[PDB]
């Protein structure tokens, strides 16, 4: 077309790979202020679910357990590889704004 | 307020329960525009704005945080200073049980309905953004032919930049009128950033038009690669979208080279708050400290604690500030005809002094003469002050802060004693004379009889009387005032004492009390500017 | 040049025309405003190669309570001063019987110079300035309040009124450019006249040491 | 007589009266006024400062050693 | 521990995970000192 | 050695006679109350 | 009631109170919701992806998928959501018509509801309170010190001091540094200044 | 040419009022004039004060241990206050006129600028147990 | 951990795609321990012969 270059070298596979582990759980992160997705990235790692499948065996120090974990019903496609459907933390809760 | 097709009460008058006693207030509300009180209806509220709470009901006007919240003069500010403290906290608590109660009647959310705009507002949007970006296209090119001549003091980079600067900010005004014009009544942002709880114009701004345009270390986005930006641009490229301009919104979401520069932007903020917290944990610490030592001895003298003297009366007058009040001194301004038209008294015209007075005064006064040549020299007296004014104020302003609130406090002197302005009354004109002479002796904050301390005495109690007597002028208060006689002793009785108890304590700590008062602004203010 | 220098020499004369008037000299009335074209004819047009010679610019002055007590002033003619050329001067105040006397330094003085005036401490009292500080009024600046000194039996009304001691009071070195434009020794007290804007009108006082 | 201080009883001086008049109460001193079915020392002690009937007297100390001597009867209370 | 909002703002608190330590006056003298001087009522306004 | 234990930040001094730790004191997290006063704050009962 | 709960942006918030089943508001067909958070924290900082995984997994438990969120998509408007939102029989936006839980009447606005996924911190309340009076003290310095009881005293630290010299108060200042920590009587001699 | 201490200076005549020339008119009206002004990159004010053509009543520096060279002790108070005022009030905040000459008036009150650091509060000469609480404490003790 | 200077601090251009731009610690630790992207790899290192 009328073109901003036309000497190409390189493509990007899909441009969500520029987020980290904890920062990509977070549905439509584009659509937030951006001070508030560095606050979560840094939240998601203390709450509350199970931590591994064989938490009977381990005798740890300080383990929490939630008893019925759920997975999310808005997921982003980048969490099938990192196993945040076979090990969730949360619930899926009914909230009203008033 | 209606008893015919059905029993309704209103809001006002409702409210009107809660506030205490018979206090007297004006305030305005945010959305009062400015070209309304010149005009015609400046006493009729067609939006219902500008709060009068009259012989403490409110009449008129919508309330909101200028009237209720955290400013110098509000509802609370002079429920607090008439009361006292047992009323206020009343005051305070029934206000938010009422209006709780009353709030799960109607109920308030925030949904995304309250998020978005009508296609005609979108579509004007679009347009003007794509006009802003097109300019800023023709501004680059005509740099490469070298058609622009640096401003004295400027480079050709820094002249280019401040241009772009401006058409950025004219863009992101012409989207805020588009958007804010387009807000409903229904809506719940502009119902949190009218009512002054939470919000603001930059948010709605932000959240449906245009994020903005992000910077780091007080410039746009600079080329952290080699003559880019991010590895996606072309090199030696100036244009808005390269550099940082988020066209977007909140609720279109952003794209990805778009969100990062976001992230960059967000991230420097979050730098500033934690080093800002260090700083302040140890300036304003160090501050405290140095001038603990400092108090009010039983002299009225601040003295150190090796008793040298760091200043001979406090504050420079003797007051404590937790009780005085913004007021003006409405001489200094005016020109010369109009302050001898306000203020002279002059007994000449002999119709205007019988339209505001009774008549058996005016022709007593007139005959007596002594009488004449009294307030001939208090009109000179007045003079001298206003000579003296207009030099301790060089400037022009006239907002000076002082004791007891004297307008409101001749506007309840109206309301106690039931005072009709639409008759002549009466006040004997020497009465107010000889009154403001004594109540001036009473008031003394330096104690002493000696030639040495009234002089002393006489440069403390100097601006305060200036504004008595300015306020006090016999001419202004038998003509706007009228007041009757017995409504003048409770007047004069009151301003003694207000005054005694604003007298500051001697003992309290005032070198702790001012660090920590130093302390906080230290604390507000930004870390680089 | 000499526009240059028969600009200065009126300035700095116009300024120490007003010091001597403010400590309380007796100065005629058009001495003060003495415009610079007057200045030019009276002493001479340039001091280039001309008359004024920063001689027969001296000034002699008698206090207005007292004809006998008088203060000279003196314009030395090298850059920076010896010894016995103050001592030229020292002579010519033993000759005249005046004890009050100043020297407009033009560019500096040496070490040397500095010990030999301090050693006359009981008589012939010189204050030593120079000609850069002497160009402006600091005095009629903006930030600086009304200064005014007081008499030794005002002092003892003080400490008297507010039961001070004189240790007490706020201090104030003799060094600095207000103390020595009043000629300002340790153990007098100034008072300081400034308005505010809560009261209006506050005096402060300060004691010099 | 030569008294240079306040008539009125600053806001230091009503706290600490208040207090030391309700402790001298609580060790079963002898109370000054008609009480009427009252047994907080400290509401007993807060009724008799607005009678102007609490037997303790100040004394105020100048900065230059000085001193003069008010009782509590001769002042002004503040509230 | 449970307070009255309209004291959120001079303690500059809120109310997602704050902790506030309370002190308990014992004698009788600085009771009478703390009601008589530094109660909640009585630090309506400001002097700074 | 007696300089060290006398020294600065947590010495003798500026830690055991200016700041001190002291007993009678308790801290819980806040909620909100909004059927309290002013003048007000609601203990739980295993802390009175 | 005093444990943290927090969403997916970032909106920590701890516990106030709980009510019943038949004190929440409801729906016209009885569905009451588990969580009721203010409306004044979206304004100020302004999470909107807040407010629409609210009303897209509100899609997806009526339809049964589970929906997508991949940031940069550009598939996924709001007018796609919402449009598949009114076939379902609901309003196009979320809002819904609920009735008071004490009085069963309606209320006059129409209150945002949807369902959301959130998290449960690890800070609880259990945790966090400890008091102390009059508990065991040290041995060589005689200042409190902490117990078995997990409870030792919380210090009154310089600008602590500072507080109370502003306010004037010169008795409580003194209990709390003196009385409350290590009291102590010793006996001087008078005519020399040392103990005896 | 020029003053070797001032390296590069500007010019312009202001919109508010503060920096314009405020005149009582003839009528007795408070008039505002626009006035174009040089305002420097570098100090040295006694040059500058004694330079024709430039107003000696109205200079002012930033530089307050440079107003304490050339003006005096009380220009500095004052001139401190004013700077004070000018920090605080920039981002439309009031903090009371008492504080600020309460601060203004002990850091000025011995004659010269005591700083508010450990350099000039620890030399004030107090007791001995109030300089051993601040850094000095067994030196302090043994020379008392 | 506590050195004020911004540069080593601030996000900079060049973590496009390596280090992830949103998740970072608050505090005293701002900027100074990050975490990288997903698909970013580190090299392990060979022999230029
Ligand atoms: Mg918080
Ligand atoms: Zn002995």
């Amino acid at each position: 077309e009328v073109a901003y270059c036309s000497t190409y070298t390189h493509c990007e596979i899909h441009p969500s790979m520029i987020l980290g582990v904890c920062a990509s759980i977070i549905p439509f992160p584009d659509h937030n202020q951006s001070p508030r997705n560095t606050y979560q990235s840094a939240m998601g790692k203390q709450a509350m679910g199970v931590y591994i499948t064989n938490f009977h065996v381990r005798m740890d120090t300080l383990a929490h357990v939630l008893y019925y974990p759920q997975k999310p019903l808005v997921t982003t496609r980048s969490m099938e590889y990192l196993r945040f459907r076979e090990l969730p933390a949360g619930i899926n809760s009914i909230v009203a704004i008033a | 307020a209606i008893l015919k097709p059905r029993p309704l009460w209103t809001g006002k008058q409702i409210f009107s329960l809660i506030i205490p006693g018979h206090i007297n207030c004006i305030r305005t509300h945010s959305t009062h525009p400015d070209d309304e009180d010149s005009g015609p209806y400046k006493h009729i509220s067609p939006g219902d704005t500008k709060v009068v709470v009259e012989n403490g009901e409110l009449i008129m006007g919508i309330l909101c945080k200028k009237s209720l919240g955290t400013s110098a003069g509000s509802l609370v500010h002079i429920s607090y200073l008439e009361m006292g403290h047992d009323i206020t906290r009343l005051f305070y608590s029934n206000i938010q049980t009422v209006i709780n109660n009353w709030l799960l009647i109607e109920g308030h959310t925030i949904g995304i309905g309250d998020s978005i705009a009508d296609s005609k507002t979108y579509q004007d949007i679009q347009n003007t953004i794509k006009k802003a970006k097109q300019d800023v296209i023709e501004v680059i090119e005509k740099a490469h032919n070298n058609e622009l001549e640096p401003t004295p003091g400027n480079t050709l980079r820094q002249t280019f930049e401040n241009q772009v600067n401006r058409i950025l900010n004219d863009a992101r005004d012409k989207t805020g009128s588009s958007a804010q014009k387009s807000l409903s009544e229904y809506n719940n942002f502009k119902s949190m950033v009218v009512s002054g709880a939470k919000g603001s114009k930059i948010n709605i701004s932000q959240v449906i038009a245009v994020v903005g345009q992000q910077n780091v270390e007080g410039k746009r986005i600079p080329f952290g690669f080699k003559h880019r930006t991010l590895p996606h641009f072309i090199k030696d490229d100036y244009g808005p979208e390269s550099r940082g301009f988020v066209e977007n919104s909140y609720l279109a979401g952003l794209t990805p080279t778009e969100f990062f520069f976001h992230a960059m932007g967000g991230r420097e903020g979050l730098i500033d708050t934690a080093v800002k917290t260090a700083e302040t944990g140890y300036i304003q610490r160090r501050l405290i400290k140095s001038m603990e030592s400092v108090m009010v001895k039983y002299d009225a003298t601040v003295r150190n604690s090796i008793n040298q003297v760091v200043q001979l009366r406090y504050g420079e007058d003797g007051l404590a500030g937790e009780s005085v009040e913004f007021q003006n001194l409405a001489t200094l301004k005016p020109s010369n005809k109009a302050f001898e038209k306000k203020f002279r008294f002059d007994y000449t015209n002999e119709r205007a002094l019988r339209r505001t007075l009774q008549e058996d005064l005016v022709k007593d006064v007139l005959s007596n003469a002594h009488i004449q040549n009294e307030l001939e020299r208090e009109f000179e007296r007045m003079r001298e002050d206003r000579e003296v004014l207009r030099v301790i104020f060089p400037t022009g302003d006239s907002k000076v802060v002082l004791p007891c609130n004297l307008l409101r406090m001749i506007w309840n002197a109206q309301k106690i004693f039931h005072i009709n302005p639409r008759l002549p009354s009466d006040l004997h004109p020497i009465k107010v004379v000889e009154g403001v002479k004594e109540l001036s002796k009473k008031l003394v904050i330096v104690n002493g009889d000696d030639p040495l301390s009234r002089q002393a005495q006489e440069n403390a109690t100097l601006l305060f009387n200036i504004h008595l007597r300015s306020t006090l002028c016999s001419r202004r208060m038998a003509e706007e005032f009228r007041l009757s006689g017995e409504a003048f002793d409770w007047l004069l009785g009151e301003i003694e004492s207000k005054f005694n108890q604003a007298i500051a304590h001697p003992g309290e700590m005032v070198g702790a009390l001012a660090a920590q008062s130093l302390g906080e602004p230290a604390t507000q203010m930004t870390l680089n500017t | 040049d000499d526009e240059e220098e028969t600009y200065r020499l009126w300035k700095i004369r116009k300024t120490i025309m007003q010091l001597c008037h403010d400590r309380g000299y007796l100065v005629t009335q058009d001495e003060l405003d003495q415009t610079l074209e007057e200045f030019k004819a009276q002493f001479g047009d340039k001091p280039s190669e001309g008359r004024p010679r920063r001689t027969d610019l001296t000034v002699l002055v008698a206090h207005n309570d007292d004809p006998t007590d008088q203060m000279f002033v003196f314009f030395p003619e090298e850059p920076k001063v010896g010894i016995k050329t103050i001592k030229v001067y020292c002579q010519r105040m033993q000759e005249e019987n005046i004890t009050r006397a100043l020297i407009v330094v033009q560019q500096g003085m040496t070490p040397s110079a500095k010990q030999s005036l301090v050693d006359m401490a009981p008589k012939y009292i010189l204050e030593q300035f120079l000609q850069q500080e002497l160009l402006i009024n600091i005095t009629e600046h903006e930030l600086v309040p009304e200064h005014v000194v007081m008499t030794k039996e005002e002092v003892t009304e003080l400490l008297a009124r507010y039961k001070l001691r004189e240790n007490q009071l706020p201090r104030i070195q003799a060094g600095d450019p207000v103390a020595r434009y009043f000629g300002i020794k340790r153990g007098q007290v100034v008072k300081i006249i400034r308005p505010s804007e809560t009261a209006g009108r506050y005096i402060t006082y300060r004691l010099v040491q | 007589q030569k008294r240079i201080t306040t008539p009125y009883m600053t806001k230091y001086e009503r706290a600490r009266v208040l207090g030391t008049r309700a402790l001298q109460i609580a060790m079963c001193a002898p109370v000054m006024v008609e009480l009427e079915g009252e047994t907080d020392p400290l509401l007993i002690a807060m009724k008799e400062l607005k009678a102007r009937k609490i037997p303790i007297i100040i004394r105020r100390y100048l900065p230059d050693g000085s001193y003069e001597d008010w009782g509590v009867d001769e002042l002004i209370i503040s509230d | 521990f449970r307070l009255n909002l309209s004291v959120t703002t001079p303690y500059n608190a809120d109310f997602d995970g704050d902790e506030m330590n309370l002190h308990l006056p014992q004698s009788l003298e600085t009771r009478a000192e703390i009601q008589e001087l530094a109660m909640v009522p009585r630090m309506i306004v400001t002097p700074q | 050695s007696l300089k060290q234990r006398l020294k600065g930040k947590e010495g003798r001094v500026r830690g055991n006679l200016m700041g001190k730790r002291v007993d009678f004191s308790a801290r819980t997290v806040i909620t909100p109350d909004p059927n309290l006063s002013i003048d007000q704050v609601g203990v739980p009962r295993s802390i009175a | 009631i005093g444990d943290k709960f927090a969403s997916r942006h970032g909106q920590k918030g701890t516990c106030g109170i709980q009510y019943r089943q038949e004190d929440m508001p409801f729906t016209c067909e009885g569905i009451t919701p588990d969580i009721i958070i203010n409306p004044h924290a979206i304004p100020s900082r302004m999470t909107i992806g807040h407010l629409i995984e609210c009303l897209q997994g509100k899609v997806s438990a009526n339809k049964g998928e589970i929906g997508d969120a991949t940031p940069f998509n550009d598939a996924v408007n709001v007018q796609k959501i919402s449009n598949l939102l009114s076939d379902y029989g609901y309003h196009l936006r979320g809002n819904e018509v609920l009735y008071n839980g004490f009085t069963g009447r309606k209320i006059t606005s129409q209150i945002f509801i949807g369902p959301t996924y959130y998290q449960r911190l690890k800070h609880m309340v259990d945790d966090k309170i400890h008091s102390r009076a009059r508990g065991p003290i040290q041995i060589l310095n005689r200042q409190p010190m902490e117990g078995r009881s997990r409870d030792g005293g919380l210090r009154f630290g310089e600008m602590e001091r500072d507080c109370q010299i502003a306010h004037g108060a010169a008795q409580f200042l003194r209990e709390r540094l003196f009385e409350a920590s290590d009291p102590y009587q010793v006996h001087v001699c008078n005519l020399c200044g040392i103990m005896a | 040419q020029g003053i070797e201490q001032i390296s590069k200076v500007y010019m312009h005549l202001p919109q508010t009022d503060n920096k314009k020339k405020i005149i009582i008119t003839e009528d007795g009206e408070f008039k505002a004039l626009q006035e174009w002004i040089l305002e420097t990159d570098g100090v040295s004010l006694m040059r500058v004060l004694s330079e024709k053509d430039v107003d000696p009543v109205r200079t002012t520096s930033n530089d307050i241990v440079e107003i304490f060279t050339v003006l005096g002790i009380e220009a500095v108070r004052k001139a401190l206050e004013r700077e004070l005022y000018h920090v605080i009030s920039f981002d439309g905040s009031y903090v009371n006129y008492r504080h600020l000459a309460l601060l203004c008036d002990t850091m000025t009150c011995r004659g010269h600028l005591m700083a508010i650091t450990r350099h000039g509060v620890n030399r004030q000469d107090t007791g001995p147990l109030m300089k051993c609480s601040f850094e000095e404490t067994v030196d302090v003790l043994m020379e008392a | 951990r506590d050195g004020k200077l911004a540069k080593p601090r601030q996000l900079h251009n060049t973590l496009w795609g390596m280090v992830c731009p949103a998740e970072t610690p608050e505090g005293h630790a701002v900027g100074l321990v990050k975490n990288l992207a997903l698909m970013a790899y580190i090299s392990v290192g060979s022999q230029p012969s």
